[PDB]
This record gives C-alpha cells, structure tokens and sequence, in this order.
C-alpha cells in the first residue's frame, strides 16, 4: 500500500506508507482515521513545506526506512554531534537557507532522526567559534551599542 | 524288630 | 528577522539543548534576542542535572546557594530564578 | 504567524467536524494541523490562548450531550453512554493527532515548568469527559450495569458489547494527573465508582440466591450450582469486566458462597460421607478447599468417621477374628484401601487427609473390638504376624508370586499403623523358625522380599536376626551337604541324616527335657560328635528333640509302615519294639522326660490309636495317666496309608506358646525399655521423671509404646540396680 | 603557619589515606616526631608539598566527644581547620552530629573566627562510587558556617584532590 502526498506546489509525491511512518504525525494520521478505500487516492496537501525539500524529506524517509527504532531516553545518553551517520554528513552538503526550511518541515513533519541530525548540524556549525563568527555566519546585527558588548565579555568569560 | 532309616534333628551351635 | 530568529522556539531550544555550556555563552554573548532567549530556566535546569555529579570541588564563596530549591526541587510554580546559568555560573569549576 | 482570531473559526469548524461523526477528510485534518503549527510557530510559548479554547470547547461540547442523556431510561443510557464513549474517544484521538503538535511544543515546556493543571490534549479530553459527563451520570450507568449483571446472572443473555465498553471506559478514566509519565493501567476510578459498588451487589445477589437455594434445594445440588456460579463468575471477568477483579471477586465470592454456609456443609459432610457418594465428596473437597484454613476441622470429621467405620468393620466379623486371623486382617486391609481410594480420588491426595487417615487407621487397629475382647492390644499386631504366617506356609494350594508379593506389601502397610512392631517382630520371628526348622516354607523369594520390606520399614536391626536365621538355615543346609559328602567318603551310617545346625542366640527356642538317645541312634550322633570336632572345635550344641521328626519302619506290625512322629514318639515306640508293656514310670525313668510334656506326648499318641490303654473299656481321651498306669502296645491296629503324620499341635500346648511368646515380648520390653532409660540418662544426667518418661515415648515411639506401669517398674529397676541415683525429696529429678 | 588534620573519616575509609600521605615523593614525608606528637594522639609532622610551599600540619586519629581537652588547646595557634569526610553514596549519613563537631573546633573562642575548614570528602579508589560533593555540601548545611570551607572529591591512593585541597587553605595563610 502507499498513500498519496501534496506539498505546496501542487505536484505529487507517491511514497510507500512504510517510509511515510517516521512521521508520527502522519503515523498518526495512518492510525486513527478510519482508514478504508473510500478516499484513498486523494493527496493530502502539505501547506507549510516546499516541493524541493518535501522531495529531500522524502528521500531521507527512504534511506532511512530499515533501521529500527532505538527507543532511548536522552536524559542518560552523552548529547554528541560527532556521532551523525556519514549519509547525513554528504546529504547536509547544501545552503543554510533550505537546510532552515528542511529544519522547519522536519518540525512540521515531526521526523524524529531528520530533526535530530538537523539539530546535531547545527550544533556543530554553531560550535568551537566566536560570536563574531556566527554574527558572520546567520547575519545577525548587534542592535546595542559597544559598553553591552564590553560587558557580555566579562559576563560569559568562556 | 524297629529300623532307622531317615532322622531330622535341629542341634543349638553357641559360641563358648 | 533572520531566518534562524524565525525559526520555531520549540526546535530552536532543541537546538541549544545539544549545545556544551562552554559554547552556549558565546551564542548568547552576541546581544539581540539571543542574549535572552538563551535564559531559559527550563534548558539550564537540564544542563545542572546531567553535570551536577559530574563536578568534584565546591567551595565557600561560591556554594550552591540554595541548591535543594533548584535540582532537587524537582517541579515547581516559582520557576522566576530566571538565572539558573548563574547558578551555572557559580557551579562551573571556576 | 496569524493570530488566534482568524485561525480559531476554521479550526472550530474542523475540530466540530471531527467530533460529529461524518468521516472527515485526510486534506481537512492535514488543514487543521497546519493551523495549529502556524499558530503555535508564529510570550516565549503560545499555547495557552489555543489551549483555554480547546478545553472550553470540550466544557460546551459535552454539556450539551449530558442534555441528551439526561435522564433516560437505565437500560437505554448505558447503551447511549458506550455510543457516546465510543466516539468521542475516536474523535479525541484525531483532535489529538492535530494537537499532537500542542503535545510537544507547549503541553511538554508547561510541565517542564511545573505549572499543574495542565495535560496532554488526549488526556485533556478524559479528564473533561471525568468532570462534565462521567461524574453526574455514574451513578445512573453504574446502577445500570449492576441491573444488567444481575439479568445476566439471573438467565436471560445481554450483549456484552456493553458491559465491555462500560469497564474499559472506566478503566481509562483513571488518570494520574500529577504525573502523565507514570504508565501502566491505573484503576483509581474503576475501583472506587464501580467495583465497590459492583462487588456489594454481588455479595447481596449471591447471598439472596444461596440462601434461597438452600432453602429450596438439597445440599448436593447446591453444590453443584456453587461449582457451576464460580466458573461463571471467572467467565464473567474474564470476558467482559478487567483482569484485576479477577482475584478480588473470587475472593468475595468464596467468602460469601462457601464460607458463610460452611457449618451447615458439616452438617452434610457425614451425611454425605455416610452414603459413600465418592464424586459428592469430590465436589465436597474442591469447593471447601477455595477458602484457606476451613478444611482443618472438616478434615479431622473425616477422621473421625473411619475410625468409627474401622470398629463397626471389626464388629462384623465378631468373635472369628480373635482365632482366624484371615478374616480380620482382610477386613482391616479393605476398609483402609476403600478410604485410600476414596482420599487418594474425591481428596485429590491431601497432605493432611493423609495424615488423617493414618491416624485414624492406626487408632481403629491398635485398639478395636478384638483387642477389647483379649483385653491387650499385643493381639492386634499377633494376629496380623498369624496373616502372615499363612501366606508363607507350604499348603496344598500354591498362591502365584506375583499376588503374593502384592498381599505381603499390603500386610505391610497394614503392619505401618502398628504399634507393638516388636510384638510382632517376635511373633513373625517364631513363625518362621516353626517353618524353617520344619522346612514348611513358601517360596523362598517370598521370604527375602518380606524380610526386605521389614529392613525397609523398621532399620536394620529390626530383622537382623531373621538376616541371620536365614544365613545360618544356609549354613546349616552347607554343613548337611559336608556331612553327607564327608559320610560317602567315610564308612556309611544306618539313616539318613539331615540335621538342622541352628544358631542358640537368634532363634527363639527353649530346651525341653533330657532324653535317652537309642543306640543305633548314639551310633550316629558320636559320628556327627567327631565330624564337628574335626570341622570346627569352637562350637557346642544343645540338640533339643522338642522339633525333630523322622520316618521308622514298623516290622511288628501288618507291614512295613514309614509313618513319622516326634522323638519322644520314636523312643516310646523303641521301648515298646524292646518290650511291649510300659507303665508311665517306667516311661520316665527310661526315656527321661519330665512328667507335663510325657503326658502330653502320651495322650496325642492315644489320640492317634497307634496303641492302646491296658484296659480297653478305660478311658483314652479324658484319662489322667498315673504313673503306675500301664499301657500295652496294640498290636491288632491297621494303619490305611504307609506314611502317617503324627505331629499336630496341642490346643493346650497353644495356648502355652502363645503365653510363653507374651511373657518373653514383656521381658524383651522391659530390658529394652531399661537400656533405653540408661543410654538416654547418660545422655542429659539432669532429667526429671516426667520429661525422662516422655523423651523415652519420643524415642521408642517407633517400636512400641510402653503402658506407665511398665515404666514406673523399669525406675524401680534401675534405682535397685544402683546405675544411678535418684533425687531424695524430689523423685522427678534423677542423677548419674 | 600549623594545620590541624582531624576528622573520623581517617577510620571510616577502608583505604589507608595516611599510608599514602607519608609514601608520596613530591609531597615531602616526615616520619613522626616525638616532640610534635601529642599525649595519645598523632604527630603532626612537615610534609612540604611539591618542595616548595613551607607550611606544616598536625595530625589527629579519629576521636570523638564538646572538645576533649587535648584538642581545644592544640586548635588555638592554627591557620585554619582540616576535617576528613565520608563520600561514598551507599546510605544515609549523619548530617547533624558532623555538623556538631565542625561548630564545636570551629568555635570563634578558639582564636580568629577567619580560619578555614578544608573538608576532604574521600573515597577509597576510582572505582568506587561517590556521592556527588553539591548533593554532600548541602546535605552538610555548609552556608550556615559562614567562615570559609572547602569540599573537594579526593582519591587516598592516586591522590588526586589532596593537593588541591591543601593548596588553597595554604592561599588563606596570609587571611
């Protein structure tokens, strides 16, 4: 079986409803909906995510359709972000901008290991720089003046 | 005129 | 208005939840709205539990001034310290 | 990022959608999920305004259907209530599928905050349908349900469907609102909205039934009904209540079934016992056992019941048995193996029942009708070794091996409730020396098989003289086969000679009087005098003539008659070939036998009429023989058969064995009782009387168990035998 | 200046935290001396840590009770306090009869109320499980004290911490 997909666009992404499961809003929406054949064809639209990226989520859903859950609790596990499988690390190799939109539609999405490596990228282009770097980096000006700037210094004194 | 011919006795063996 | 300011405040503390201490204040340190959307008592609270064993030294001056209202605590209405990186302040090995 | 004005009229729409039933669309649901993640991704978190509407919204929506369910019927609001339930269940779950984005982005940083009062947006459905649908209805729902459980019970089917939807309702009703992390299926509402209410109309519907039935209906019926409501009380939870009330109603309804009856189950438990109804007191056992600790004094009316059983069995063969022994110990046998078999069936092998049985079955065979009438209880397990005397006895009838060894292992469970074991080891011990010595046995792996189940009942001194009566009966028949071969090779003797060399220690036997050996005779047992010089010199012997028979021609007579008799026999009838006139004095002063056993000797050979008195018209069965009495050989007797057995029994001389057999087992009890106060006083050298009488119970209960006259002579005993001293002022306390 | 060691955590400790006190190469042992030692009690002797800071401390065994009169008096000259502690996490501890005894050498009749109290709270190895010194700091009550203290997590055999310790009570010689 496979379920029908509509982004904001207007084109359609035919995906296998097994691959579609890592989202558990849409594992959701499969669950408890009175699934029958009566409206089964019929796309669903996706009105918060691109064409482009929805067929980037769609082939991470794809690659990442046989590992099996590992259902862990975070507050015991080191939070690392060198530990990404090398697969995100080629897949990621793309501009900030649609990877802060593949950011939002993994939240949209709920996508668990998409967002956790999202964030886990993040992290690491977000670590080991000056805040010069990433106001560099994300284009964010410093609206205070320079005695706020003199005094964070001394408050986060590394 | 009496004659033996088969006698079945039970004798007691003590140790002395 | 950057595209990392507009993005959803839910993954935007899951991004900083990922982040070491040592790396967090310079994200802050940059003024804006990141100097206070990274005071968040919720995500230092975390931070206190997973590193508060991990420490061996506590000295007089910089105690954990009360402590058992803020780990142990647990859940609370009174979560107006607003200053729980303070705390961490205070608690960092420094 | 649009503000909650203009999402909130869509999202009403599709939320209303959602809770009336119509099957919305997959595009419709996505929508209202896309609202919400706009919304909520447009203070530091925006959910409370969304979440005050939703619960709101839930507020009005059931408020609304509690107007419909108001106050309609019993039978039709629970199906209407289970309708309802059904979809707003279904409805909460796709309202939480759009609100699950409010399930992670706000409801999750609100209890991480800690600020309570607060829940998931599914478990912020169950807790509005809790206090806006559930609380003002329950009572009527849950009067509802106990009216349909009690129709069910009463006969007529229902739809579970129901009954089923109803407790799961309940069951997920229980919430833990402080901490929605703690899982697992909690049962706060459940048990305290229906299964209080639920178990006390159970209580009162079986209490109404029970006592009805019982006066309407007997006994056995009840029980079967009983039996058949608790399945059916197990099938009802099973299918349609939960698991947990599972142990509970068992519980109270064996308390109020079973227990609050139980006296009155006494009071048919003879009853029923009296008519040997085995599947009655089947169902008796199964439905008594449910409840702990009530079967005990149940158990000991059982007891009792044999016991009483056990007289009336002796009472039936009535005064027999104290002279067949057959006939006594088969209807003690049959009694226990039927209350074996009905315990080991309808009891289901009951430990205690067991132990019941043994104690009432060594009761009624210790101490019955027969034991009354020879006023001892050394009778009971006497007659018993008498059993087992005629199973190993070579009658003329051969008894196969197998039913034989299957006897003998029932006469020894029989002999396991025996007291006096050591009675009966010494009258079992004389019963086979009398057939060894005569050798009248049975099979000889009959015997090996008893004496092995003797060892493994009673240690192995118990039958270590009966061991060694068998290796010396062995060494006996060796030392017959050194004789014959050592004869052959040496000069041949006039008989033939088949001693049985016996042991004096083992063997309980007494040396009759002296003898005067014939010649022929003196012939060979000088010969048998230099064989046992030459083979062992370390030995001496007795050689009692009380059990030795033998075959004699007859020359002065007819013809050649091989009849056999005992010694004494054989020397009165030598006497008689030397001169056929002998007066009883001249018996006595030529055989040398004293006067009790040649007078007994001499009137069992006028009772066999082999010869004759000097006058013929005197009297020969009722006659005192005086010394001076003469008796002449009667020459003119015929015998009808070659060979003629002589050697029976005497009652008179019976009865002397039997009592001679007691006075011996009464001295083997008192000296084993004082090596046992001497080994035991040794042991504490500080124990009072008392508590040196009841130790010494404790310790021989295995053998016997002593009557307190026989104890109190052993303490003279052994005070006059100066082992110990005893305590002057206080005779309780004793010394070494 | 002097630096008075006590604490019943010297006996409480399977590991013999003086044995590796007196065997450490860098540290500077002394072997006891009878003009130092105490009637019944330990010698407080030199032990010049890295060979460079010149200070001396005073040894006392693992006595209990007020203060015996042994020990009131050896108090009064001393740069500050050095108290051993227990920090395995097995059960619960005495938080108030410790806290007793830190008041009672710690009393401002004893001299100035401005000396130390370095709190070695010790395990036996690295492989043995300690409580974490801010749940011990707190569960002690060590803000009520309001003179100066230290809790450091300290290893008897490696050790790692005894220095540590040490250093910074040698930074209130001058205070």
């Amino acid at each position: 079986p496979s379920i029908k997909l509509q982004s904001s666009d207007g084109e359609i992404f035919e995906v296998d409803v097994e691959i579609a499961k890592q989202s558990v809003t849409i594992k959701t929406m499969l669950e408890d909906l009175g699934m029958d054949d009566e409206g089964d064809d019929d796309p669903v639209p996706l009105p918060n995510v691109n064409a482009a990226i929805l067929k980037k989520v769609i082939q991470w859903c794809t690659h990442h359709k046989d590992d099996p859950p590992p259902p862990e609790d975070d507050e015991n596990k080191e939070k690392r972000t060198d530990d990404i499988p090398v697969w995100d690390q080629e897949f990621l190799k793309v501009d900030q901008g649609t990877l802060f939109e593949l950011i939002l539609a993994a939240n949209y999405l709920d996508i668990k290991g998409l967002l956790d490596v999202t964030c886990k990228t993040v992290a690491n282009m977000i670590k080991g720089k000056t805040p010069e770097e990433i106001r560099k980096t994300f284009n964010i000006k410093n609206d205070f003046t320079e005695e706020e700037e003199a005094q964070v210094r001394k408050e986060n004194q590394w | 005129r009496f004659e033996v011919k088969k006698w079945n006795a039970v004798a007691l063996w003590a140790w002395d | 208005a950057s595209t990392l300011t507009r993005l959803p405040i839910d993954v935007q503390l899951y991004i900083l939840s990922f982040l070491s201490p040592h790396d967090l204040c310079q994200l802050g340190s940059t003024n804006h709205y990141w100097n206070e959307t990274v005071r968040d008592p919720i995500l230092w609270r975390y931070f206190l539990l997973r590193d508060l064993p991990s420490w061996s030294s506590v000295d007089w001056k910089s105690l954990p001034d009360l402590e058992i209202l803020k780990k142990p605590i647990s859940e609370v209405t009174d979560g107006a310290f607003f200053d729980y990186m303070a705390v961490y302040r205070m608690c960092c090995p420094y | 990022q649009i503000g909650l004005d203009q999402i909130w009229d869509d999202l009403r729409a599709g939320i209303q959608q959602v809770y009336t039933r119509q099957s919305m669309a997959k595009s419709r649901y996505m929508e209202l999920y896309t609202h919400v993640y706009n919304y909520c991704t447009s203070a530091q978190f925006v959910g409370l305004e969304l979440y005050k509407r939703l619960k709101e919204f839930l507020k009005n929506y059931l408020t609304n259907l509690l107007k419909d369910g108001e106050d309609l019927m019993d039978e039709s609001v629970l199906k209407f209530y289970t309708q309802q339930w059904e979809d707003y269940r279904f409805s909460s779950k796709v309202l939480n599928g759009i609100c699950a984005y409010l399930n992670r982005h706000w409801v999750r940083r609100e209890c991480d905050e800690g600020r309570k009062g607060i829940y998931e947006i599914y478990s912020l459905a169950l807790v509005t349908w809790r206090d806006c649908l559930f609380r003002p209805l329950n009572k009527q729902v849950t009067n509802a349900v106990l009216k349909l459980i009690e129709k069910e019970r009463n006969g007529e089917t229902i739809n579970t469907r129901l009954i089923s939807g109803v407790v799961q309702s309940y069951v997920e009703l229980g919430l833990n609102e402080d901490d929605a992390f703690a899982k697992g299926p909690t049962l706060t509402v459940y048990k305290e909205s229906f299964e209080s209410q639920f178990l006390a109309d159970t209580e009162r519907f079986y209490t109404r039934e029970s006592t009805e039935f019982l006066q309407q209906n007997p006994v056995t019926e009840y029980m079967k009904k009983a039996e058949a409501r608790l399945l059916e009380e197990q099938r009802r939870v099973q299918v349609y209540l939960h698991e947990s009330t599972q142990d509970e109603l068992a519980r109270k309804c064996e308390q109020v079934l079973i227990e609050k009856h139980l006296e009155i189950f006494h009071t048919e438990f003879q009853n029923l016992l009296d008519a040997d109804k085995n599947e009655d007191l089947g169902r008796m056992y199964n439905l008594v056992s449910r409840i702990q600790d009530g079967l005990g004094e149940l158990k000991k009316l059982l007891e009792t019941h044999i016991h009483n059983q056990g007289l009336a069995a002796i009472e039936k063969c009535g005064e027999a048995a104290l002279n067949d022994p057959k006939m006594y110990v088969q209807t003690v046998l049959d009694v226990h193996k039927k209350y074996n078999a009905l315990v080991m069936s309808a009891f289901n092998n009951d430990a205690g029942f067991v132990a019941a049985l043994d104690k009432a079955c060594g009761r009624f065979i210790n101490n019955n009708a027969v034991t009354k009438m020879a006023q001892s209880s050394s009778k009971s397990p006497e007659l018993l070794a008498r059993y087992c005397d005629s199973l190993l006895k070579k009658s003329s009838k051969n008894p196969e091996e197998a039913e034989l060894e299957d006897t003998l292992n029932q006469v020894m469970v029989v002999f396991k409730y025996i007291e006096d074991k050591d009675v009966f080891q010494k009258f079992y011990a004389k019963m086979l020396a009398k057939r060894l010595v005569h050798q009248n046995s049975a099979s000889d792996d009959a015997e090996a098989s008893m004496i092995s189940k003797l060892k493994q009942a009673c240690g192995f001194e118990y039958t270590s003289k009966l061991q060694r009566m068998f290796q010396d009966i062995g060494v006996s028949k060796d030392l017959n086969e050194q004789f014959k071969k050592h004869l052959t090779n040496s000069e041949p003797l006039d008989l033939d000679f088949s001693i049985q060399v016996l042991s004096s220690g083992s063997w309980p036997f007494q040396q009759s009087c002296t003898f005067a050996l014939p010649s022929e005779l003196e012939r060979s047992y000088q010969r048998f005098t230099a064989f046992y010089a030459s083979r062992h010199s370390g030995r001496k012997l007795t050689w009692l003539y009380q059990l030795s028979k033998g075959e004699l021609v007859t020359n002065c007579f007819k013809n050649r008659y091989t009849l056999q008799a005992s010694t004494f026999q054989m020397a009165i009838l030598l006497q008689y070939n030397t001169e056929d006139a002998y007066t009883v004095q001249q018996l006595t002063d030529s055989t040398q036998i004293k006067m009790d056993i040649l007078a007994q000797v001499l009137q069992i050979l006028l009772k066999s009429k082999l010869l004759v008195l000097e006058d013929e018209n005197a009297n020969v069965d009722e006659v005192e023989l005086k010394p001076d009495t003469l008796i002449k050989l009667y020459l003119g007797y015929k015998n009808k058969k070659l060979r003629v057995n002589i050697n029976v029994p005497m009652k008179t001389e019976q009865k002397q064995e039997q009592e001679t057999t007691h006075k011996n087992i009464e001295e083997d009890r008192k000296l084993l009782i004082q090596a046992a106060i001497v080994r035991i006083m040794k042991m504490r050298k500080v124990l009072k009387h008392q508590q040196l009488l009841g130790e010494v119970l404790t310790q021989l209960s295995s053998r016997f168990k002593p009557r307190v006259p026989v104890i109190k002579k052993c303490i003279d005993i052994l005070i006059e035998k100066e082992y110990l001293e005893r305590v002057d002022g206080e005779k309780d306390t004793y010394s070494y």
